[PDB]
């Protein structure tokens, strides 16, 4: 229990050690201390669990130093553990290792090994640093360098210019959530004089007695905060653009760090959402309309990593109405399935790029089932877990929590968007598998891996329960009978789905080139293929203005007013130099004309 | 006692490199080497007997070394040296940042060599003398004296590839700015000594004397102002800030040059340590306009450092936006923006020097400075551009360097002043990310665009990737233990700040 600081050594000295190395190291040496480090991290994680499932429950904090100290600015280099921060660093670390895996027998005969493998345990070590810090600061620390992570495994092949620019609007897009997560902690500093957790749990009631405005504002920013770093309403935009990176990387982003932070921000500042009930609402609301959006948008999609990136987003605003509907162990829950099934899923999509030798669009290929048998499995039993399929994975049961969790506190219209968000779900998971694996066929490193996550999407994964007890506040319970016709309505509204995917792309696709080619067709096609309009809006809005600023400021124009007195001062000169023509008869005329004017002014002041 | 020989040393040192020129051309660097170094260990030195750390505030003056010698006794005039925490913490910088440019400029074997080392030499002592003078007259002196070695450093050692009338252009800008500005301030400074002499009847010049000057409103406005123009010149404060790219862009090949006298932050330091306490409520009536001014800084170095097609001008315009960020702190009135300013500055330093030197030695390797002629660069260069990833990521706010420690404790304090101007400059680290990002993917991703970017380059040497890594491992530590560079300068921020406030 007392190793809570190697989770983050080890990854560092990994991260080092591959950056200095250079690629002078061989492939072999490379995948080993980068998948050795992470698998060290995962085996440190599991003694940790094991010590604190010996100790009852209780939570550990290690400090290991004091960051700043200014007066009352008092923050501090302490890493804690509970149930919540012990889940997300499991998590992190095994799914993570099992990407690492994946990405030592999908990285070979690449450029940049070392680097790749160094980018990726540095953002093992600043996800292990959000999940574990104490106080706001040390988890901003975590957060930005997850950012700068993320940045640096998107735009991995640098070569292209399209995955620069996507790497910079991912980055930027991120920057702005980072800088709302920036004015909250100045508003809950200001306020209550600390950036502890505990200390905000603790003593934020009896400051806020009086006035709420302050805490609605610093509640409001952290919900921008973690909706930047999740992509959800408004600042998703990013993701789908920022698939750049290899699919380890679209993996790990999507199941295991990056997007996971806004929900583990969300939960574990529970209390202050708790007392403000407007915000958490709005929590709710933004997560049931990003789900919605998401799955209309992956409903037309042509490519399957960008399907698959608007499958995430829908389950990370699944997620978001968890949090929205005080239903935290349901949602971290739903983090620990949909990392897994996530995971599984972009491996498998990794596997098939590999298989057809170029990333080409869904509609290129079919009848793939034949070719490649254990990944039609994994592709199968990982859109069964995303579609929430009864009784099989464990996708269902956590989805179920979710909206037993949301129906047991009186939303019903939060209610409505989950059974038709599950609904569309399941209809776009399997029209990209019916396309990409059924129709005409046209054209121990990494097994292990699949199998341990095809074992995990499965009932398996449900099986394990996150300790969350005394951590985070316990559900309202829901009615045996409300229970029972909630998940019959659930596993009806996907075997529904599963029987219209099966209807309208399993076959000849009659029905979908007939809606296709129709005017509201192109129309509703154009509109969510481009989610929504937003990443246009926000070019028309932020980047066009912004680029025109620069070129009309690209010539310094305050330079310019700063210098005109230099053209003045020589243009006085200039003219100046005209009296001296030398001419003595007009030298004698000006001392002349001096003379009347100094006479003229003495008689004039006298 | 020992600050008159830390800025005699540098003059004794550059004396010493232009004399024993004649016993060989590869003589004068290692003697500014070894003055530099004993420079850095007399500073080294001070720092461990000094006790800043268990030092407590006790109001100004409070000084931990103090030194006085008359100069001209007609006017009051001393010689009169005193160190605390900030001016050490500077001083330290200087050093550090002097043995950074000695080392940097090693390769140069040019017959002319003796005097180039003698003037940045003397330009390291006028810094050393600006951070350590508590006489006006002198610290003008220092400040004044600090721009002629500039001045024939630009023009005559300068970027050997553009034209020498660009390079005079741009050294007599420079000169004229900083020079002006100064007149100002000295004329700032005669009517304060003047004033005390009317009211008191004692010619003096000291600083500890002229602080309880009783002036009337209106009068302490105009001799802020003064002081504010040579500090907002010198910071720079737009629109006052051309002087800044356009010296940089026309400074020497080896950027040794940009790290001995334009990148330490004297005027930030005057303004921490002669504007505010002299002119508390003048200051602190002047503050809404400063704090704007640093704002408008801020987006109009982020809007011009994107734009620029050169390297240079666009790590200057990253200066310019990290010190409107300064400027914004300095005017707050509060302890934590105080260290948030002065953890700053000593980390935008150190930043800016690693780029810098990046920068140059990006220059030898390909001889061009334009981003439409480089691109895809990290395959061809072993060492250089994940150190330049390093130290753009450092500049734009990332926590892990210290500048993250910087900015946000600025703003911070900040927003327990005045929130608007915080929320806007987070906006501006925004804007700092937006253009580091554009200089990293137009400089070394991508492919290139160019015949003389598509030839593998030699690697670096072992003493500039020595001293980048020092740099680096600096700028580490500082990002995640900042704490002795605190507690060493905790006595000096208290005593202004509590100056500051308590006369209002
Ligand atoms: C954020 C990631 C997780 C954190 C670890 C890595 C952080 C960055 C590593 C580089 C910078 C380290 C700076 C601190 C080094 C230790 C010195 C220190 O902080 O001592 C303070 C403390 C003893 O003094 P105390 O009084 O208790 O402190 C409170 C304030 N007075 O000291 C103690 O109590 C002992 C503390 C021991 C800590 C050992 C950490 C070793 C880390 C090795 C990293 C290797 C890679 C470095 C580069 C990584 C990439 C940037
Ligand atoms: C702390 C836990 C997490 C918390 C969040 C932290 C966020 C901020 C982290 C800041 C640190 C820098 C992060 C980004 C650095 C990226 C450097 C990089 O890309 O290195 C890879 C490169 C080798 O890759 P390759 O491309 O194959 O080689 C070049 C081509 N021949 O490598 C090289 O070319 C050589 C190495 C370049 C520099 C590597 C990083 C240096 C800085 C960290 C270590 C500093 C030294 C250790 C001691 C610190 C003080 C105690
Ligand atoms: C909707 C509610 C929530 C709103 C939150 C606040 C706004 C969030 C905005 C999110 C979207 C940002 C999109 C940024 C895209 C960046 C990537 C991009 O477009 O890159 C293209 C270009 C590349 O740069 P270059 O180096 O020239 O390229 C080499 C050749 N390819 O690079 C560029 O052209 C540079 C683009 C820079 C963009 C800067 C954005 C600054 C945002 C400031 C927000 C201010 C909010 C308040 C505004 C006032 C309100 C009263
Ligand atoms: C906050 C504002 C209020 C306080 C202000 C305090 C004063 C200091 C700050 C402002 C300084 C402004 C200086 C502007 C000129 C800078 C010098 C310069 O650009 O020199 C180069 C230029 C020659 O270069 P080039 O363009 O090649 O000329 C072609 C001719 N062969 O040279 C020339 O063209 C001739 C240069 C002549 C000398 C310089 C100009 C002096 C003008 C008076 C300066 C005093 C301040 C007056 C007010 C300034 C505006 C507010
Ligand atoms: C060749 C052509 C080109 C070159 C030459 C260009 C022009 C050069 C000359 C420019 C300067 C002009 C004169 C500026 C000073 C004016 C002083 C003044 O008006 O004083 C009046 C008053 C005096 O105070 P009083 O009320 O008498 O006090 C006793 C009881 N209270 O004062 C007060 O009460 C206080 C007044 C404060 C505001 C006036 C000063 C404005 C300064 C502007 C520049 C700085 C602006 C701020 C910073 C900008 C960014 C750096
Ligand atoms: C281009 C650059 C150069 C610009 C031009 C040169 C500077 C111009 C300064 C203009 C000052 C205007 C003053 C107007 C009022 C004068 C009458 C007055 O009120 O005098 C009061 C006082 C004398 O009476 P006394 O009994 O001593 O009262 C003590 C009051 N404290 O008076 C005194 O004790 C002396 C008062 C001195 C006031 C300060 C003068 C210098 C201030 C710094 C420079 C100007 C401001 C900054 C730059 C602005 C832009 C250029
Ligand atoms: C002015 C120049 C500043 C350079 C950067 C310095 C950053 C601070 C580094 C301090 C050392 C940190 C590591 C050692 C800590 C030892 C602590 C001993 C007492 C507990």
């Amino acid at each position: 229990m007392n190793m809570l600081a190697l989770t983050i050594i080890l990854p560092l000295i990994g991260f080092v050690l591959l950056a200095f190395s250079r690629g002078r190291w061989s492939e072999n040496v490379s995948a080993i201390v980068g998948v050795g480090s992470v698998g060290l991290a995962a085996l440190v994680t599991a003694f940790i669990g094991v010590d604190f499932f010996a100790n009852g429950e209780q939570t550990y904090s290690q400090p290991l130093w004091t960051w700043m100290s200014v007066g009352d600015f008092n923050i501090g280099f302490n890493l804690v553990l509970d149930g919540l921060s012990l889940t997300m660093l499991s998590v992190v670390t095994g799914v993570g290792f099992l990407i690492h895996m994946y990405a030592s027998w999908y990285m070979r005969g690449e450029e940049g090994y070392s680097r790749f493998f160094a980018y990726t345990n540095l953002f093992i070590a600043s996800m292990v640093v959000l999940v574990l810090a104490d106080n706001l600061l040390l988890m901003y620390l975590g957060w930005e360098g997850v950012g700068l992570c993320s940045y640096l495994l998107i735009g991995f092949y640098y070569t292209d210019p399209k995955n620069g620019a996507a790497a910079m609007k991912a980055f930027v897009v991120t920057r702005v959530g980072d800088v709302f997560l920036a004015f909250a902690l100045f508003i809950l500093y200001n306020e209550l004089g600390t950036l502890n957790f505990r200390e905000m749990v603790e003593l934020a009631p009896a400051h806020f007695a009086d006035g709420n405005n302050m805490l609605m504002w610093a509640t409001l920013m952290l919900l921008g905060g973690a909706v930047g770093k999740s992509a959800q309403l408004p600042l998703q935009t990013w993701l789908a653009d920022a698939m750049a990176g290899p699919t380890p990387v679209s993996a790990l982003i999507h199941a295991a760090t990056m997007v996971t932070a806004g929900v583990y921000l969300i939960a574990r500042t529970h209390g202050l959402f708790l007392m403000t009930p407007e915000v958490l609402h709005l929590v709710g609301i933004v997560g049931a309309v990003t789900l919605l959006l998401a799955g209309f948008a992956a409903l037309v999609q042509t490519d399957i990593k960008r399907v698959l990136a608007y499958s995430t987003m829908s389950q990370i605003g699944y997620m978001f109405l968890a949090l929205g509907v005080q239903a935290w162990d349901a949602a971290i829950f739903h983090l620990m399935t949909h990392a897994f099934f996530k995971a599984l899923l972009f491996l498998a999509s990794g596997s098939v790029i590999l298989a057809c030798h170029h990333e080409q669009n869904i509609f290129k290929m079919g009848g793939l089932r034949k070719s490649i048998p254990l990944v039609y499995l994994c592709f199968l039993v990982g859109g069964a877990a995303l579609s929430a399929l009864p009784l099989v994975t464990a996708g269902f049961f956590s989805k179920d929590e979710i909206l037993a969790g949301a129906m047991a506190n009186g939303h019903i219209n939060l209610m409505v968007a989950g059974l038709v968000g599950a609904f569309m779900t399941s209809l776009y998971t399997f029209r990209m598998i019916f396309i990409v694996f059924h129709g005409k066929e046209q054209i121990v490193t990494h097994s292990l891996p699949l199998i341990v996550l095809l074992i995990l999407s499965t009932f398996v994964g449900a099986l394990i329960v996150p300790p969350l007890q005394g951590v985070l506040p316990q559900t309202t319970e829901l009615a045996h009978g409300s229970m029972l016709t909630l998940e019959i309505t659930s596993g009806v509204v996907a075997v529904v789905g599963i029987l219209l995917a099966a209807w309208l792309w399993l076959g000849k696709r009659t029905l979908v080139t007939s809606i296709a080619n129709s005017a509201p067709g192109r129309l509703l096609s154009t509109w969510w293929y481009n989610a929504w309009g937003f990443d246009w809006l926000y070019d028309k809005v932020f980047v066009k203005p912004f680029l025109g600023i620069a070129w009309l400021l690209k010539r310094d124009p305050l330079n310019s007013m700063m210098n005109i007195p230099a053209v003045l001062s020589r243009f006085a000169g200039k003219g100046l130099l005209l009296s001296e023509n030398g001419y003595l008869r007009w030298y004698v005329a000006s001392m002349s004309i001096g003379a009347v004017v100094v006479l003229a002014l003495l008689m004039v002041l006298r | 006692m020992l600050l008159p020989w830390l800025i005699l040393i540098p003059f004794i040192g550059g004396f010493l490199c232009w004399q024993t020129e004649r016993f060989g051309v590869k003589v004068p660097r290692w003697i500014a080497l070894i003055t530099m170094g004993l420079t850095l260990a007399l500073s080294l030195q001070l720092w461990l007997q000094g006790g800043y750390s268990l030092t407590q505030s006790a109001g100004i003056p409070q000084w931990q070394s103090e030194f006085d010698m008359p100069w001209i006794p007609r006017f009051g005039i001393s010689i009169h040296l005193a160190i605390d925490g900030l001016s050490l913490l500077m001083v330290v910088l200087t050093g550090l940042l002097g043995v950074l440019a000695v080392l940097c400029s090693w390769k140069e074997i040019e017959k002319y060599q003796g005097f180039f080392h003698l003037n940045l030499m003397w330009i390291l002592g006028g810094v050393i003398g600006v951070f350590l003078a508590i006489d006006m007259f002198l610290f003008f002196f220092f400040w004044e004296m600090m721009l002629v070695p500039m001045y024939f450093l630009i023009a005559l050692w300068g970027h050997k590839a553009s034209d020498g009338k660009t390079r005079i252009t741009a050294a007599t800008k420079f000169f004229i700015y900083t020079q002006a500005s100064g007149l100002v301030m000295l004329i700032a400074i005669l009517a304060l000594v003047f004033v005390h002499y009317n009211a008191t009847g004692v010619w003096t010049f000291n600083y500890e004397e002229l602080l309880n000057t009783p002036m009337s409103s209106g009068v302490e406005y105009l001799l802020m102002l003064g002081f504010f123009i040579a500090f907002a010149v010198k910071m720079p404060v737009v629109p006052l800030h051309g002087w800044l790219p356009d010296a940089h862009s026309q400074a020497p090949t080896a950027g040794s040059v940009d790290l001995a006298g334009i990148l330490l932050k004297t005027a930030a330091y005057g303004l921490l340590r002669f504007s505010l306490p002299l002119f508390p409520n003048a200051s602190a009536e002047f503050a809404p306009i400063a704090m704007w001014l640093g704002v408008i800084g801020i987006f109009y170095g982020a809007w011009m450092a994107f734009a620029q097609t050169d390297i240079k001008r666009l790590i200057a315009y990253t200066s310019v936006s990290h010190m409107g960020f300064v400027l914004i702190a300095i005017y707050t009135g509060s302890q934590l923006a105080y260290q948030g300013a002065v953890i700053q500055m000593i980390a935008h330093g150190l930043s800016a020097a690693g780029l810098f030197i990046l920068c140059g030695q990006l220059y030898e390797r390909i001889h061009t400075r334009d981003m439409r002629m480089m691109g895809g660069l990290w395959s061809k260069m072993k060492w250089l551009p994940a150190l330049s990833l390093f130290f753009a990521v450092a500049t734009l706010g990332m926590p892990g360097t210290g500048n993250f420690v910087g900015e946000f404790m600025i703003l911070f304090g900040s927003f327990q002043v005045v929130p608007v101007i915080t929320v806007i400059s987070t906006f501006g680290l925004v804007f700092a990310s937006v253009y580091s990002l554009a200089m990293l993917h137009r400089a070394y991703f991508g492919k290139a665009k160019s015949q003389i970017a598509s030839q593998e380059l030699p690697g670096m040497s072992l003493r500039e990737l020595f001293m980048i890594l020092l740099l680096v491992v600096l700028l580490v530590l500082l990002g995640f233990y900042p704490q002795p560079i605190l507690d060493t300068s905790h006595s000096a921020i208290g005593n202004i700040q509590q100056w500051f406030v308590n006369s209002v």
